[PDB]
RNA sequence: GAGCCGGUAGCGGGCGUGGAUCCCUGGAUGUCCGAAUGGGGGAACCCGGCCGGCGGGAACGCCGGUCACCGCGCUUGCGCGGGGGGAACCUGGGGAACUGAAACAUCUCAGUACCCAGAGGAGAGGAAAGAGAAAUCGACUCCCUGAGUAGCGGCGAGCGAAAGGGGACCAGCCUAAACCGUCCGGCUUGUCCGGGCGGGGUCGGGGGCCCUCGGCCGAAUCCCCAGCCUAGCCGAAGCUGUUGGGAAGCAGCGCCAGAGAGGGUGAAAGCCCCGUAGGCGAAAGGUGGGGGGAUAGGUGAGGGUACCCGAGUACCCCGUGGUUCGUGGAGCCAUGGGGGAAUCUGGGCGGACCACCGCCUAAGGCUAAGUACUCCGGGUGACCGAUAGCGCACCAGUA
RNA sequence: CGAAUGCCGGCAUGAGUAACGAUAAAGAGGGUGAGAAUCCCUCUCGCCGUAAGCCCAAGGGUUCCUACGCAAUGGUCGUCAGCGUAGGGUUAGGCGGGACCUAAGGUGAAGCCGAAAGGCGUAGCCGAAGGGCAGCCGGUUAAUAUUCCGGCCCUUCCCGCA
RNA sequence: CCUCUAAGCACAACCUGCGGGAACCCGUACCGCAAACCGACACAGGUGGGCGGGUGCAAGAGCACUCAGGCGCGCGGGAGA
């Protein structure tokens, strides 16, 4: 709803910036931010556990957002923008020379 | 929830004003009991409240539609 | 105020003071030496009248008085009474 | 109705002391009357109400950053229960 | 069509392809104040009557319904209506001053500002008792002309038309009165008076009534559709390499184009995203002669009678207003006061007034469209870019 | 843009200056705390006492009590506060007002007047610190009390009885 | 509040006992001659009502001291023109 875009929880290839060429699963989508997730962008956040119950929370720290225009879905073949087919009854998305 | 709602209506929709009234009276009570132990902390799971206020909205909405051609 | 018959109501007019020989005589002509607002009122009067049982008065401009003695003649051909001094006048059109 | 007039219970050291006598006290919807309350309670706890004292509470006014507001105002009623009777529900 | 549980962060908990959140339509619920309308009142609060319900309820309190006033109608009660609001815009009722006149009074500003009442998507006006000199034209409104002309004017300052022509729009209708019927309520109970319905009748010469001749157009009204607004949908074509945190730069080699508007993507991208060109779409509620239908409605000649063609009206005088017209030679339009006709040999007008000649048929009403305005939705900009642009980019009509 | 005693803003100078708001007046010993002339406690000293004491109206509207705080506010200081944060606290048939009364005055059926807006006005309605009217003394809280509690005492409705 | 009579009604109705029931809404903290009210301020200004003890001076709400109670007035320390 004005929010909507390209992909959902699935395998997508990044073409981004730093993580250019990357192939990652489920993008865990926003779309408030038009952002996604993959295993692309990663950083360290500093911590001491929300409650020092199990002391430190840890230190590896997880994935940044990443603009949804950076990713590009994929199937039998590569990237491909999505196209949208009638189906004769409902409506699904098929990739250019492909399906789903 | 969604399917639960769907069914909650199905029954509600075939009760009679008299009975809706009585049932409401009960949900109204449960709700009090909630907001009591809501208000002491000692046991309370948030969603359970909005859930029952709407339950009740639903019933009373239904009771209105009944009351036009029936009583 | 206003004539209940005619609808006549005070109108606004000017009061113009002049001086001078009218051009149409000795000449030079006249000179307005002051204009000012003022009103002209209709010549309103009071007409008490019997009709049916009850007494009924009009507020009416003198020009139109007869017009009432027309109605009273048009009023004869009617069903009326029933303690209604004012309710007559209304029905008297 | 009835479970709409009684809202919650007080909860204060003052309000507790109260329970020694049959004096339990409740936040109650502020338009309700002494009578409304008496009957509302009679039906809520099947006890016998013998006296009602009511009082309003100007809601405190409080802040959060530059946003200045009020809390909602309330009314509380402190209700007497017949001798021997008690409301088990309120005895925490 | 995959994420949600507002402006999200957190505790604490839940929901969703068993198709959620979200968007549009309709419906339900909608405390109290406010036209505020049971009564009162210092707005958002107090206090009542009647009907019916809850509690042990008779006192007491809760719930539901209902009870202002005014105007029109029809059998005293019941129906319709009204009321208040609205950014401008409109009409009407009232109506200034600074100012200008290089002082100032006539004059100007200006019937402006403002106050009041009213109207609505518009309002006003509108089918000639018109214009005005043409064997003339033919409702009204709006634009351009006509023209700063004609004129008005302490002939100062200044004010300032109309016919005509070019355009937009296009539309004409219903009554009153003679006469005929009918109901009613009075009386002086009559071949009658006047009140109500219906018929008839609507015009520059017509209508009624008596005597000879009998046939299509058609709504502004109602109905159905088309279309249109309130959510949406589909939509061509790019990879690699290179610097760089980051390519969309630079390079190699491609492709689409009814799409090379524009924004975004780590920098500068037709071919990544949102779009654009081009083309789809409404169950629901709005809108809707634009295209159909259907009503209401409209459809003659002669020859006679002279029965009717809107009254305190015309007309004249007094006092004023409007018009370009300031008492002028001062008509026309309107009317506070006085006097006061006629029904076509009737009557108004063509700038005092007479006489010819001609124009028009007053004293009842309705009428779209072409015109104005921008609260609101959208599109554009040799418009602003945070001392600018609205007072307000920000929780401002706030502190 | 350099001048308009210009407009908004920022930053100087006077300047470590005048002032710190009643000449009722202070001192010491202990606590507390990073820090104390300024907070707590004690003891000495002074001032008010038809008050500068106590209680009520109006006005103010949480300033009340308690626990944390000390950036700012406090004319210094601050560990304190009427300041910040949080949580608590106001209990009535008899107190006061309302389901009673009328005063000036307001409103206002009828009625009158006015270009519109509106102005008057009889009854009535509104209108109080005035009339009418049933509660005293104690005890409780950190913070309310004629309101809670105890003792004694009253008033009005409705119903039944004699 | 007493009393008088009107329609009415006297199987009502008042009056006096006595018993049992019923008894809403609003205010109630705190300041209150003041640092909490009006004075832009914790401003030497203004603010209606009541209580306001004791001893002495002829009296008194005056004047001096003082009870209860409350305060030393939210910058100090020195000097000694």
């Amino acid at each position: 709803r004005v929010k909507m875009h390209v992909k959902k929880g699935d395998t997508v290839l990044v073409a981004s910036g730093k993580y250019k060429g990357r192939v990652g699963k489920v993008k865990e989508v926003l779309p408030k931010k038009y952002a996604v997730i993959v295993e692309g962008v990663n950083i360290v956040k500093k911590a001491v556990r929300v409650s020092p119950k199990y002391p430190q929370g840890g230190f590896i720290e997880k994935e940044a957002p990443l603009h949804a225009s950076k990713v590009r879905p994929i199937c039998p073949a590569c990237g491909k923008p999505t196209r949208v087919r009638k189906k004769f009854l409902e409506n699904g998305k098929k990739i250019r020379v492909c399906a789903k | 929830k969604l399917s639960e709602v769907r069914k909650q209506l199905e029954e509600a929709r075939k009760l009679s004003p008299v009975e809706l009234e009585k049932l409401v009276r009960e949900k109204k009570r449960e709700l009090m009991e909630l907001r009591f132990q809501a208000s002491i902390g000692q046991l309370s799971q948030n969603h359970k409240i909005r859930d029952l206020k709407r339950q009740i909205a639903r019933l009373l909405t239904v009771l209105n539609e009944k009351r036009r051609q029936n009583a | 105020k206003v004539c209940e018959i005619s609808g006549k109501r005070p109108i606004v007019a000017n009061s113009i003071q002049r001086r001078g020989k009218a051009k149409r005589e000795g000449g030079v002509g006249k000179k307005t030496t002051g204009i000012s607002k003022r009103r002209q009122y209709p010549n309103l009067q009071k007409v008490r009248v019997r009709v049916a049982g009850q007494e009924i008065t009009f507020r009416v401009a003198a020009s139109h008085i007869p017009k009432v003695y027309e109605l009273v003649e048009r009023a004869k051909g009617l069903r009326l009474e029933g303690l209604s001094p004012k309710e007559i006048k209304k029905e008297l059109l | 109705t009835a479970y709409d007039v009684i809202l919650a219970p007080v909860l204060s050291e003052k309000a507790y002391a109260g329970f020694a006598e049959g004096k339990y006290t409740f936040w109650v919807h502020p338009k309700a009357t002494k009578t409304e309350i008496k009957n509302a309670v009679e039906t809520a706890f099947k006890v016998k109400v013998v006296k009602v004292n009511t009082l309003h509470v100007r809601g405190k006014k409080k802040r959060l950053g530059r946003y200045l507001g009020k809390r909602p105002d309330r009314k509380k009623a402190i209700v007497q229960v017949a001798p021997g009777q008690k409301i088990e529900a309120l005895e925490g």
